[PDB]
């Protein structure tokens, strides 16, 4: 299995814009070797996606959940 | 970026890794609200 | 799968404080009726465990994803 | 603290309810160095 010794990044690719009504929850992780990284796993259509986190919407998701 | 230390070793277990969706966007802390790109 | 039982917080306690160089990764998952519910897994410890996300160092994560 | 919205469809399955870690606390965006306590 692919292990974290190595600079391995989950998003190969990244879901950029992905569609927020397509998504159940966020997980984050920020990977060593890649900036904040965000995973956010989808609805019964798709299972996984690996996300922008510059994204406008995860933005302003970040900045609500501080205190909300 | 600022921190004592991250997760401290995650070892994350790629579980699907991605295809792209569309477009990128980078923030500027100062909001954005025309943006108007794809 | 009757997994929301009602308006209810996936955790019925949360685990506050806990040792962010002993985690694995967060997910925020909101429940339409609870606060930002995030939850992280320990790396090795104990299991996955539900953390209050009015935390420090849950704060200046989210704030510092925003820059990162 | 803007009740936008949450997730379309979270649907969230828990995993565990679980019981409580160490002290608790609410965000001061601040740095904190005066006082300490459990």
């Amino acid at each position: 299995k692919p292990v974290s010794l190595s600079y391995r990044c989950p998003c190969r690719f990244f879901e950029s814009h992905v569609a927020r009504a397509n998504v159940k929850h966020l997980k984050i992780l920020n990977t060593p070797n890649c900036a904040c990284q965000i995973v956010a796993r989808l609805k019964n259509n798709n299972r996984q996606v690996c996300i922008d986190p510059k994204l406008k919407w995860i933005q302003e998701y970040l900045e609500k959940c501080l205190n909300k | 970026m600022e921190g004592i230390s991250i997760y401290t070793s995650d070892n994350y277990t790629e579980e699907m890794g991605s295809g792209d969706y569309d477009s990128m966007k980078e923030p500027a802390f100062r909001e954005e609200n025309a943006n108007f790109n794809k």
